[PDB]
């Protein structure tokens, strides 16, 4: 059960490295906006782990309750960590990472749990273009 | 042989719950595998089906957690019986769940319909079990499943835009249209 | 002998209660520790159980067993399925009762079998009766709506409990008929 709850960590350290490296002036005006609105989701992730700690302090949380509690943010991180691999993998910058955000938003057209996150990353990353 | 308060029927009773569990694991697996962003074998519509299935699996998981931690041994099974069959049925509805029933090997690996065929396979199964208690589960899967086609329809309806990846949508377009002439306009068509 | 019986009645056999397909449930009939007097009572109690197992097997056999794959009214049909959906819900109180007995045994560590006989003895009569309703269906290969009548003729039963019990099933089955008539009309 620890292993099944461990993928949200590999999708947290990989997600954070992309927000440091692709914030430099060299990567271009849009790659900066994509990571600057991806850093806001990391602040909210930290806000969740602080609430879970208070429940743990009162002896009122267990590994079966934690497993159900983190499921919503296991998905948000998974969409942010895959998208970051791709924007980095193709060395995309400028508009090559404003098309990759339009197309991924279509990929999930029925989900609405992940569609709102992507549709948001494109409103934020297309402000400079 | 030797056991701490375990007459065989307890093991047999434990075996029946187990059947339910095996399905959960396999099913949780069948839906869990996400699209991966490159599901060529399955269609856009197959990726919609799985998403919906998980929503059910999540609701199924929540009921298991809700169970009073304190309850009688026999009472726990009698409580979950309705659900236990409900899921095994859900399992068989999909080939995977049907597969590894336990009465057979994993070799059959029955092919699952995909594209329009899947949407239809479901509708027919809808009419077959319409009066049965298991029918509401299907209506739900279908409603969500049908969403992609509607968008396709809207895109090729209010708009004339022709858009597809795996060509699961029945209408088809060719390069004869790019000839842009009356004879080749007819030569370009749609599937039957 | 106590928790063991509830396990057997609940529908899972044990060595003391030997399931034989021909004999349903059957006691070994020979234990120097238990005198013959309690044996007969157990056999009597076993009868309710013999029927519980057969019913579940049948319900399991024709209900949800397949995703609608020579299917015919005896073999299958929306109506045949409806009979099964009802059979289990009519048998529900028997489940609740068995569950309740355990709570009392948890409550007290020494309750006679006779106490069991008394609480379960209202079912001792309803179960044999429901058996013929199904037995007629299988032998005559009753097909489709003809099942709706087969119960209705047994709706004139001289036991008030049985009448109420079967009536519930017809209400369930009518639902489908009302459902199919809901379209052609």
């Amino acid at each position: 059960l620890v292993h099944r709850i461990l993928p949200v960590a590999a999708s947290y350290s990989a997600v954070t490295r992309f927000i440091e490296e692709k914030s430099s002036f060299e990567y271009g005006q849009v790659n900066h906006a994509l990571a600057a609105a991806m850093r806001t989701l990391v602040k909210e992730h930290l806000i969740l782990v602080s609430q879970l700690e208070q429940l743990h302090r009162q002896g009122l949380l267990s590994l079966q309750k934690l497993w159900f509690y983190i499921q919503p943010a296991m998905r948000t991180m998974d969409i942010l960590a895959s998208l970051a691999t791709s924007v980095d993998k193709g060395e995309c910058l400028g508009g090559s990472t404003l098309s990759l955000l339009h197309d991924r938003s279509f990929s999930y057209t029925g989900d609405s749990q992940a569609q709102e996150l992507c549709l948001y990353l494109t409103k934020a990353a297309s402000a400079p273009y | 042989h030797v056991s701490g308060a375990s007459p065989e029927s307890i093991s047999s009773l434990l075996s029946e719950v187990a059947e339910y569990g095996t399905c959960y694991t396999r099913l949780s697996h069948f839906s869990l595998q996400p699209v991966l962003d490159s599901l060529y074998s399955k269609g856009l519509v197959f990726q919609a089906f799985t998403s919906g299935l998980r929503r059910y699996l999540q609701y199924y998981r929540a009921c298991v957690l809700s169970t009073p931690p304190t309850l009688s041994l026999l009472t726990i099974g009698f409580l979950f019986k309705k659900l236990g069959r409900q899921l095994r049925y859900l399992a068989e509805l999909c080939g995977v769940g049907a597969v590894l029933p336990g009465t057979c090997g994993g070799g059959p690996r029955a092919a699952f319909p995909t594209g329009v065929k899947l949407l239809s396979y479901l509708y027919q199964e809808a009419l077959h079990n319409c009066s049965n208690e298991h029918y509401p589960v299907l209506l739900s899967l279908l409603k969500t499943s049908c969403e992609p086609y509607t968008r396709f329809i809207h895109d090729w309806v209010y708009s004339g835009v022709f858009r597809d990846a795996y060509g699961e949508f029945m209408i088809q377009v060719n390069h004869e249209y790019l000839s842009f002439r009356d004879k080749l306009y007819w030569t370009h068509g749609y599937v039957l | 002998m106590i928790h063991e019986l509830l396990l057997a009645l609940s529908g899972y056999p044990g060595s003391i209660f030997t399931w034989n397909k021909r004999s349903g449930l059957q006691v070994s009939q020979d234990f120097p520790f238990l005198h013959p007097s309690e044996t007969s009572v157990l056999n009597r109690l076993c009868r309710l159980g013999t029927d519980y197992i057969r019913f579940t097997e049948f319900i399991e056999q024709y209900t949800g067993h397949v995703q609608q794959q020579q299917g015919q009214g005896g073999l299958h049909g929306i109506y045949l399925r409806a009979f099964c959906t009802g059979l289990d819900s009519v048998l529900q109180p028997y489940r609740q009762a068995l569950l309740d007995l355990e709570q009392e045994f948890l409550g007290d560590p020494h309750l006679s079998i006779s106490h069991v006989n008394y609480f379960l003895d209202q079912f001792q009569l309803l179960f044999p009766s429901v058996m013929v309703v199904v037995e007629q269906i299988k032998s005559q290969k009753i097909h489709g709506c003809q099942i709706l009548e087969t119960v209705y003729k047994h709706s004139c039963g001289g036991l008030p409990p049985v009448r109420s019990a079967l009536e519930k099933i017809l209400a369930v089955c009518h639902g489908v008929m009302y459902k199919q008539l809901s379209a052609w009309m």
